[PDB]
RNA sequence: AAACAAUCCAGACCGCCAGCUAAGGCCCCAAAAUCAUAGUUAAGUGGGAAACGAUGUGGGAAGGCAAGUCGGCCUGCGCGGAAGAUGUAACGGGG
RNA sequence: CAUCUCAUCCUGGGGCUGAAGCAGGUCCCAAGGGUAUGGCUGUUCGCCAUUUAAAGAGGUACGCGAGCUGGGUUUAGAACG
RNA sequence: UCUAAGCGGGAAGCCUACCUCAAGAUAAGAUUUCCCUAGGACUUUAUGUCCUCUAAAGAGCCGUUCGAGACUAGGACGUUG
């Protein structure tokens, strides 16, 4: 997980979720690219 | 956790079959009577009142007196009070008797007692403070506090400051021990180790809470 | 002529119970209070206590909106260097809801003797049921 | 929204009762219930089931949605039950159910059990291989998650315990 | 305006248990609307802070394709970015 | 003789790894407790020796002389460049 | 799609849990037991005052002292010891 200001997409397998007020980015390719804005 | 009521006698060894010898205490038991049952009916919480020993009826007072004459049994020189439940408020009714028997051998036990009063004492014997310089310009400063506080913020003595005043004189509780002899003909217990207090004292001894 | 006071051995304090079953908190309290103090009397003098008495009952039912059941914190001081403790509503609501009016109430009071003297006739008691039948109290519908 | 405005198909025996928020279900494999959000209908004609908004809000449509798409669930439980497989890999891992306690055998200094609840039962084919079915689609995905989670699938040589159709991520550990 | 020479309103000759207003305000502490009408916010935002990030949510002028769907701009209000030392402590408080 | 913060040194819980294992790197959560003795120098610091699970970073009048010391600096003597 | 409705796991941290204190907790709590049951006037007419009678349960002063103690407080005993 990478703890960032700036939580994007990276491939075409990366989607972005909001959880409980919380931005994130979850990827079923590859777990390299778990990102959660913060 | 009902248990029994004491005097701390002294302090022994026994030599164990492998020569090993084990410091104990010796406590003798003048058999506890019943004197009172507080239940959730009439108090709010189970208890069994008891006193043990001996009083002469010139010190024992008016009320006293019918408090214990309501039950059957004789003044004793304290009472105290068990808080229990029921399977352990089983057969237990006033003008009962609790012994010795109540323990075994082997079993863990926590011994409460009123430690050795000390009177007022200083921060080296009550909080392990360390002494100052003896011999290397020092005036008067040897076994005093040294600082107490900071400057201006805050600007007092916080609550709680380890200074000097009265040490012991307390209820202490000793957790741990073992039994090692019941002794029913003379009614003693013998524990492993030390218990607060000095000899003659009130000491209370019930099953261990840790288990 | 002049304004009179009011004469503290001339006043009547009266005997309510109000439900406290889905209901705001603060919105509850203002009226408690304002019931306390005695401004609803014609007679009101602000150094007199000409106030009535209220009991609430249900207090553990009463509500919040928002977030604040779990966001709104309570706070104490022991007064030891780092004796500060804290609390949440849901916490303190389902193990002492006495504390919840008495601190919402005494907030909306005057903070003196007088002050003292008014929440002490407020009565707050968890369930559906009170001690004091023997007053007669009225229901406030408030 | 296309998963509201849209029926279910209830066969026989089965049943629907509405007393209250509540709406409980009863077949073959046993009973179930569900409570209702406040904003939606419910309108059956005899064997489909309409799930509608009330005040036709934006919330209203979302929530109807989900109440279709979980009692069309138990419906679809009630009658032909839910079945899940998970598979055990590597030598020594072994899964046995004593009875109604799981036994399991995973690598460890001692033995892990499992102790089901009430719903889902569990067979045992072979020993790397372990079946559970239930009617509660829920609780049997829950039971296979909790199993699951005791040596969960590792990516070096893909031991563990696994869902059967489930993707592992494989790598190898060359320097 | 919590408290606050230099800000806002206003320039005290004395007395009154009379009346109208200014700045600022009208749920309780504490005087006066728990006033009326139409919206927005869900963050206690209101009641502290940037580059930048994002299918939050309301409104507007247009496009491409054939039960609609796609993504683009202009905007109202919000979200993350957001760590400090005695005690909550960045609405005076209750709320 | 202390007291607080967390931007966490150890111990506790995790995600990723160019993570086989053991051991690492990095980021997140976490302030309950704990967190060396010596040689040199007035030293704070620093270097070195030997330990430890570890030898954290900081605020508190660079905490603390109506609690102690007085080695340095910064009165009066004397000398060198 | 872990969240919007609904249902879970999860840390030396939090609340309990262990020891000690604690109803001046002025909301001053509870339980067992013990003690006090005489007459007259009288007017600022109400827990009103005045004069004889009475003096309980108990507590303290005092004494012998303590493994209790600065002084206190606390424990034991005072001839039936
Ligand atoms: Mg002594
Ligand atoms: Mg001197
Ligand atoms: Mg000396
Ligand atoms: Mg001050
Ligand atoms: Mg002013
Ligand atoms: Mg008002
Ligand atoms: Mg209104
Ligand atoms: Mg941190
Ligand atoms: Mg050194
Ligand atoms: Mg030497
Ligand atoms: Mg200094
Ligand atoms: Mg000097
Ligand atoms: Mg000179
Ligand atoms: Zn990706």
């Amino acid at each position: 997980m990478k703890v960032q200001a700036s939580v994007k997409k990276i491939c075409g397998s990366c989607k972005v979720i909001r959880r409980n007020g919380v931005i994130r980015v979850i990827c079923s390719a590859e777990p390299r690219h778990k990102q959660r804005q913060g | 956790a009902i248990g029994l009521v004491g005097r701390k006698c002294g302090m022994t060894r026994i030599f164990t079959d492998a020569g090993v010898s084990v410091p104990v205490t010796v406590i003798e038991v003048d058999p506890n009577r019943i004197t009172q049952i507080k239940t959730l009916e009439t108090d709010g919480y189970q208890a069994v009142q008891v006193t043990t020993g001996e009083r002469r009826e010139s010190r024992v007072t008016n009320a006293q007196k019918g408090h214990f004459a309501k039950a059957g049994v004789a003044a004793g020189r304290l009472v105290k009070e068990f808080r229990v439940t029921e399977a352990e408020l089983e057969g237990r009714e006033v003008g009962g008797t609790i012994g010795v028997d109540l323990f075994t051998v082997g079993q863990i036990v926590d011994v409460t007692g009123q430690s050795k009063g000390k009177g007022f004492q200083g921060g080296v014997k009550r909080w392990n403070f360390r002494t100052q310089d003896a011999t290397h310009g020092n005036s008067v400063s040897h076994r005093v506090l040294g600082s107490t506080g900071q400057n201006q913020t805050p600007g007092r003595v916080f609550k709680g400051k380890k200074m000097a005043g009265h040490l012991g004189d307390e209820r202490v509780t000793v957790q741990g021990l073992e039994i090692v002899s019941v002794d029913t003909e003379r009614s003693v217990l013998v524990v492993k180790g030390a218990i607060p207090g000095a000899t003659g004292g009130d000491v209370i001894v019930r099953p261990t809470i840790k288990a | 002529m002049k304004t009179l006071s009011a004469k503290p051995a001339e006043v009547q304090h009266d005997w309510f119970v109000v439900d406290a079953t889905g209901k705001t908190l603060g919105r509850l309290a203002t009226e408690i209070a304002r019931r306390l103090r005695g401004k609803h009397k014609t007679s009101y003098t602000p150094h007199v206590d000409a106030g009535d008495y209220i009991i609430v009952i249900n207090a553990e039912q009463v509500q919040v909106t928002g977030n604040k059941a779990l966001d709104k914190k309570y706070y104490r001081h022991t007064e030891f260097p780092g004796g500060l403790k804290e609390t949440n509503f849901e916490k303190l609501v389902a193990h002492k809801p006495e504390e919840i009016f008495e601190r919402a109430v005494k907030g909306m009071l005057p903070k003196g003797p007088l002050g003292y003297a008014m929440i002490k006739k407020m009565k707050v008691y968890a369930g559906s049921e009170h001690p004091h039948a023997a007053q007669q109290p009225q229901v406030l519908d408030i | 929204s296309r998963v509201a405005k849209a029926p279910v198909t209830v066969p026989n025996g089965v049943t629907v009762t509405q007393n209250g928020r509540q709406v409980e279900v009863k077949g073959s494999k046993g009973t179930l219930s569900f409570n209702l959000h406040a904003l939606v209908e419910l309108k059956q004609e005899e064997g489909k089931l309409q799930l509608a908004p009330a005040k036709e809000s934006k919330d209203a449509w979302m929530q109807a949605g989900t109440a279709r798409a979980v009692l069309n669930n138990l419906v679809k439980g009630v009658s032909e039950g839910f079945e899940r497989k998970l598979q055990l890999v590597g030598v020594g891992y072994k899964a046995a159910v004593k009875g109604t306690v799981v036994n399991l055998n995973l690598g460890y200094s001692h033995p892990i059990d499992y102790a089901l609840p009430e719903g889902v039962t569990a067979e045992t084919p072979t020993a790397t291989e372990i079946i559970l079915k239930s009617a509660n689609k829920q609780l049997l995905g829950q039971v296979a998650a909790e199993i699951r989670a005791y040596r969960s699938p590792e990516p070096y040589k893909g031991k563990g315990v696994r869902y059967s159709d489930e993707v592992i991520l494989r790598k190898e550990a060359k320097k």
